[PDB]
């Protein structure tokens, strides 16, 4: 026998993307805790 | 049935880990916060595993032939991949060990760690090195033997790196990962060859392959001998054989039940382990046999050399356990391969006490040095009486487990090879004088410098009966070891290791606990084999200035050629076209009548070259 | 579906310009949703993508008066790479928040690179194939030059320049096959199926290699990637570390072991000592760097020598091991980089003596750091170990081929000394003084933790059960060295 | 260069012509092998 990636692909990817967009919200030291700088490294 | 979901066994404890892993990253501190009920979740997930390889154990020693249940993990056109998992006796044997050995430790390590951060992620580790050792165990080929035999190489080094506080964790845990690795190099070309040359890694066609090509021309005679010692030199890194043995004794940073595992017959055993599963490559070859077997012996004389002088007693024990290895490794060399697994056995059982109660009286110490912990019992009289016990173990007194582990290891040598008898044998009355000044100085006299939890203490008595009444299943009379695990009058022989061992007891006490000699003076005197021998041997500082140096001067020696000799020419080629460009205005100079020449003398040649 | 797949970022992107705003904030989740929507088309356009040749190829006719033809084609060998650049560059662009110096250039910049990425695997015209491996010039010289180091002009400059005059050769070699008989191919297909004299093929080879062995960095081509992957933020680094050098190693497969095998047979060994060069350079020049990128981005060099031997081997074993590398270090390096830039971010500081026992306050990046780097190295259980183990199996099963085994394997050594010692110099000890006095990170916002975890997660089900990657291009690549063998 | 100050602190490494006698071996060694794998 031998298993597939087609469902296991199709199973994730939609919990990827509601995650995703989830963690995107959750949030911390970026904002305003620390982080004067502007995510370029100079 | 059983034999069905024996795979099971691995997965539970990682799946437990995975969980606790999950908790400790996510909702970190309610995980952190939740100590001991995740502690006995793990606790019950290993207590399944023991109970279901114990049942494995009975009904294989009751009666039943081997189940494997492969399954095709890495497939191409012709070729194949095999990982699942066989059941053998063996097998069934140490994984009962491993699963016993990790369950009372994980009981002794609730009390072990008292309020201190990281009392789940030690959980984790060690439920990950509980999955990883005992997938190791049931492995019918060789590939799965270098997968969980390199994971459990990563779990030690962060077990010993659990203080990251620290700075010598971190050297240890990075020195105990690279010797494996160098292991791993080793075992990696071997495993390589193996397939490259017989076509096929099952531990029992690799064997059938070899003889039948030896029989024939295609390579011989060291050509199938070259492939068989880099196997050994896996290990030599694991089980801490010579040279590569200056890793165990400093990865004794990390805590005391992690060094019980990990220096009981629970990793270390896995070089051995393997030395058992490949005797169908060894045995059709006599040139290395003899190699494994001096390898073995030198370590053994090594650790008992070093460990007496030492002072600090974890680090005294991790030269012996090395000497103890080095028994085994001997008795797998010549011949003998039901004989070097019954010292496994019972090693795995009086080491883990003596590292247990090692554990137990640095934690009642409120540090480390047998110098400045004097005579204790008068408040620790189980750790005390159980760590004699175990001390009585590791030499002769008949009754325990140790002494018929070391006849007939002894007698095997004797019959083949008896001149590396007679080095073994005065290194057996080592082993009686180290073990036993490790306790006169420790547990009995005056407590020198400025008290038992029950947690703690209850393993140390569940393995004295072992340590007690594992040795009554060797015996030559009805000697049942043998049967059961086997390889594809005496008193003249035995009673001279118990006479050694009273030379070393006695010589132990007449010098510590009143001291009529002179301890300090027979090396603070003309003698200068204490600085040597307290120096360890000084491979170390050797292994620091040859090799350490090699690549970290290699590494500049390539560097500066990269960042001079190959990138300036290539910026030397910007350099060029700039320059060129910068040059060549030169000829646009500002003047019409130079145009003039250049517009009708940049003609006239091009008629030259015409007709 | 390819189509779509290509110009709907790139599309989109163009709307950005025109899109409200107060300090610009709702750029980036507009990126985000264009990303994971393309990512969806991927692998919904995966379920009709069976499991030997273009399983999907759809072609139409822009100019007849050339030979140029929008071929588009999905294929075993290119469809995991395809899934790879959907999902790295989501995660790029989720990575890529705080990014607050000229967003609008950002998430045009990156989506134009997110069409730029899947185009060089899905195109099967030697045309079009030249003008996607040349539209990342532009946009990752941007990436580099605005935002991330200070030597990023030198950086950049560099890049531009040897990506454009080793983006050269690859032109003339498909001119150079196009028109060898009587028929102007200009078809990947077309222009396999056809007979080249042995004495260009060799040339038109090494045409070839110049262009793939500088994205792809061997012996010296590779001064370009230091500068380029040490100055440059993490999100930028994702892409420019996970998918470029697979295209480097993909178009290798593709135009020199289907389409030049008579001379593959006899140029393999130089790839091969090449490989175990690029290995044991690579290990020795990134323990001998102190600063943090330059050393992983040497990891990225040592890396690839699996590649360069899988693909110079010619057993059904050794290809595989190739791509599964490239599948794996795609997911490997990007977590790296991307704690490297957070690391970075927390701290202002890169130097290792510099800092240390950061991992007392800062114990979240710690664990997640470890255990990319466990996976760096060839552990078991990951995609890292399947990858050289399939290397050295199929290579060997195949220079007198016992002594390069021998110095390929030192990697095995040699690649946690500089990983290990970082983790010694960086995160154990005690902690600095006042000279650190930054504010240690508070530790991963959840954010960056589901990024690594996602990117974790794929690399255990491989290396656990590798067949999940294996399964695509079993038959694409048994055909392709079925091919190379017949030759020979 | 003066970048390479850590433990990596070997003095006789950056000269010019230590840089050349290491290029030596270096290039001579792929080139041997080079050599060998063709032949
Ligand atoms: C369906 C198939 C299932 C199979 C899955 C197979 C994969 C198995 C993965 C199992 C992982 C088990 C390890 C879990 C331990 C996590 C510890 C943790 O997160 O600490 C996280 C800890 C959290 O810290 C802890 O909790 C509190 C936090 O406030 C305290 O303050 C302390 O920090 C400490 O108590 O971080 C640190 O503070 C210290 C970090 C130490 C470094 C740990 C890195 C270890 C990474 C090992 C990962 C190996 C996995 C790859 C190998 C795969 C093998 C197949
Ligand atoms: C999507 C995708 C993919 C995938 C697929 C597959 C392959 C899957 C599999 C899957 C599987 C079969 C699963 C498994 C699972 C596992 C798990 C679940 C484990 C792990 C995880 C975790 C748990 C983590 C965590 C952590 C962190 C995060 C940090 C550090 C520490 C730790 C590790 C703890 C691919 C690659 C194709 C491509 C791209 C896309």
């Amino acid at each position: 026998a031998v298993i597939s990636v087609k469902p296991i692909l199709l199973a994730m990817t939609p919990v990827f993307i509601l995650l995703c967009l989830f963690f995107g919200t959750r949030n911390g030291f970026y904002d305003t805790d620390q982080y004067h700088g502007n995510a370029a490294a100079h | 049935p059983l034999y069905q979901y024996a795979w099971l066994i691995p997965v539970l404890p990682l799946l437990g880990a995975l969980i606790v892993g999950f908790g400790l990253i996510a909702f970190s501190e309610t995980t952190s916060k939740l100590r001991r009920p995740s502690a006995i979740f793990i606790m019950a997930l290993m207590a399944i595993a023991m109970g279901h390889s114990l049942t494995l154990f009975w009904s294989q020693v009751q009666g039943h032939l081997p189940y494997t249940q492969m399954i095709e993990w890495a497939a191409a056109g012709n070729l194949h991949i095999a990982m699942g998992y066989v059941i053998d006796p063996l097998a069934a044997l140490m994984l009962v060990i491993v699963t016993t050995v990790a369950f009372l430790v994980m009981l002794y390590s609730d009390g072990y760690m008292a309020h201190d951060p990281g009392y789940v992620r030690f959980f984790a580790y060690l439920s990950l090195f509980g999955s990883s050792m005992l997938g190791l165990v049931v492995s019918p080929n060789l590939v799965q033997v270098y997968i969980f035999w390199e994971l459990v190489g990563m779990c030690s080094y962060l077990l010993i790196g659990f203080w990251y506080d620290r700075k010598s964790a971190a050297e240890a845990a990075q020195k105990a990962f690279v010797t494996n690795r160098v292991g791993d190099f080793g075992l990696l070309l071997g495993m390589v060859g193996l397939f490259w040359a017989t076509g096929t890694f099952d531990f029992a066609g690799m064997g059938d392959r070899l003889t039948e090509l030896v029989n024939t021309g295609l390579l011989s005679p060291s050509l199938a001998a070259i492939l068989a010692i880099l196997v050994f030199l896996g290990p030599v890194a694991k089980s801490a054989q010579f040279p590569l043995h200056v890793w165990l004794p400093d990865a004794m940073e990390g805590p005391t039940p992690i060094s019980a595992l990990i220096h009981a017959a629970t990793m270390v055993a896995a070089g051995v382990f393997l030395i058992a599963r490949m005797f169908p490559v060894f045995e059709q070859l006599p040139q290395v046999m003899t190699t494994i077997a001096w390898t073995g012996a030198f370590t053994a004389f090594m650790g008992a050399t070093i460990a007496i002088t030492q002072n600090d007693i974890k680090k005294s024990l991790a030269y012996s356990t090395i000497s103890q290895l080095g028994y085994m490794v001997m008795g797998m060399g010549v011949g003998a391969y039901s004989a070097g697994l019954f010292h496994l056995m019972t090693h795995a059982y009086f080491k883990a006490m003596l590292f247990l109660g090692s554990g137990s009286v640095i934690h009642s110490m409120e540090a480390q040095d047998m110098r400045y912990m004097g005579g204790l019992r008068k408040y620790m009289p189980i750790t005390g009486a159980t760590f004699l016990v175990g001390c009585l173990a590791i030499s002769g007194v008949p009754p325990f487990a140790g002494f018929w582990s070391k006849d007939e290891i002894l007698g095997a040598v004797f019959h083949a090879n008896p001149a590396m008898w007679l080095l073994t044998w005065l290194t057996a009355g080592l082993t009686a004088f180290y073990m036993f000044r490790m306790y006169f100085m420790t547990f009995e006299g005056k407590f020198r410098n400025v008290e038992s939890p029950w947690t703690m203490t209850l393993p140390l008595v569940v393995l004295a009966i072992p340590s007690t009444l594992i040795g009554f299943v060797g015996t030559p009379f009805n000697n049942l070891f043998e049967v059961f695990i086997h390889a594809p009058e005496f008193l003249i022989l035995g009673g001279s290791s118990v006479g050694i061992g009273l030379m070393g007891i006695t010589v132990a006490y007449l010098m510590y606990l009143k001291g009529t000699p002179s301890p300090q003076a027979i090396a603070k005197a003309i003698q200068p084999l204490y600085q040597f021998s307290l120096h360890k041997w000084y491979f170390d500082e050797l292994y620091e200035a040859v090799f350490i140096k090699g690549c970290r001067r290699l590494a500049r020696q390539v560097l500066e050629v990269d960042y001079n000799v190959v990138d300036g020419v290539v910026n030397l080629t910007g350099f060029v076209t700039m320059v060129t460009g910068e040059g060549l205005k030169y000829l646009q100079n500002g003047r019409a009548q130079f145009y003039a020449l250049i517009v009708l003398l940049a003609v006239l040649g091009f008629v030259i070259f015409s007709v | 579906w390819l189509t779509t797949i290509i110009l709907f970022p790139i599309v989109a992107a163009l709307a950005i310009p025109f899109i409200p705003t107060g300090k610009g904030r709702p750029i980036r989740w507009y990126a985000l949703a264009v990303g994971l929507i393309d990512f969806a088309l991927i692998v919904y356009a995966f379920t009709n993508f069976y499991d030997p040749g273009m399983q999907l190829w759809e072609s139409y006719d822009w100019i007849p008066e050339i030979g140029l033809r929008w071929s588009v084609g999905a294929d075993g060998l290119s469809m995991p790479l395809i899934l790879l650049t959907g999902f790295i560059t989501t995660l790029a662009i989720l990575a890529a928040w705080p990014v607050t110096l000229k967003p609008r250039l950002f998430y045009f910049l990156m989506l134009a690179m997110y069409g730029g990425q899947i185009a060089v695997f899905a195109v099967q015209d030697m045309l079009v194939f030249f003008l996607a491996w040349e539209l990342e010039l532009i946009p990752v010289y941007l990436l580099l030059a605005i935002w991330g180091g200070h030597k990023r002009q030198y950086a950049a400059t560099k890049f531009i320049l040897y990506t454009a005059g080793s983006s050269l050769f690859i032109l003339v070699a498909g001119l150079a096959m196009a028109f060898y008989g009587d028929t102007v191919s200009f078809d990947m297909q077309t222009l396999a199926a056809k007979d080249y004299a042995l004495g260009f093929q060799l040339l038109v080879y090494a045409g070839f290699l110049v262009a793939y062995g500088v994205k792809l960095p061997i012996v010296p081509l590779h001064t370009w990637l230091p500068d380029a992957h040490g100055e440059a933020t993490a999100p930028v680094h994702m892409l420019l570390a996970g998918i470029l050098l697979k295209m480097g190693g993909y178009a290798l497969i593709r135009m020199n072991v289907d389409m030049l095998p008579a001379a593959h047979a006899k140029f393999a060994p130089v790839l091969v000592i090449l490989g175990v060069v690029n290995i044991i350079y690579a290990a020795l020049t990134s323990y001998a760097q102190r600063n943090l990128k330059r050393k992983i981005a040497y990891s990225s060099i040592s890396h690839i020598g699996f590649v360069l031997i899988g693909i110079a081997s010619f057993t059904n074993l050794g290809m595989s091991g190739a791509v599964l590398q490239m599948v794996s270090h795609g997911l490997i390096g990007a977590s790296l980089f991307f704690l490297v830039g957070a690391t970075y971010d927390r701290t202002h500081t890169l130097i290792l003596e510099e800092m240390g026992g950061v991992g007392q306050k800062m114990k979240k990046i710690f664990a997640m750091f470890t255990a990319c780097s466990l996976a760096s190295l060839a552990l078991p259980g990951m995609s890292g170990f399947v990858a050289e183990l399939m290397v050295f199996i199929g290579f060997a099963t195949s220079p007198f081929r016992v002594i390069v085994v021998f110095l390929a394997a030192v990697g095995v050594i040699l690649t946690p000394i500089y990983l290990l010692s970082m983790l010694r110099e960086i995160f154990y000890g005690p902690e600095n003084k006042e000279l650190v006095e930054h504010e240690a990170l508070v530790d991963a916002e959840p954010r960056e933790v589901f990024i690594i975890a996602c990117l974790l997660v794929p690399i255990i089900g491989i290396g656990l059960y590798p067949k999940l990657l294996t399964q695509i291009y079993d038959a694409t690549t048994g055909q392709v060295i079925a091919r190379a063998r017949e030759v020979l | 260069a003066t970048d390479f100050r850590a433990i990596m602190k070997f003095d006789g490494a950056d000269s010019p012509a230590m840089i050349a006698i290491s290029a030596v071996l270096i290039l001579g060694f792929i080139a041997g092998l080079i050599w060998w794998a063709l032949h």
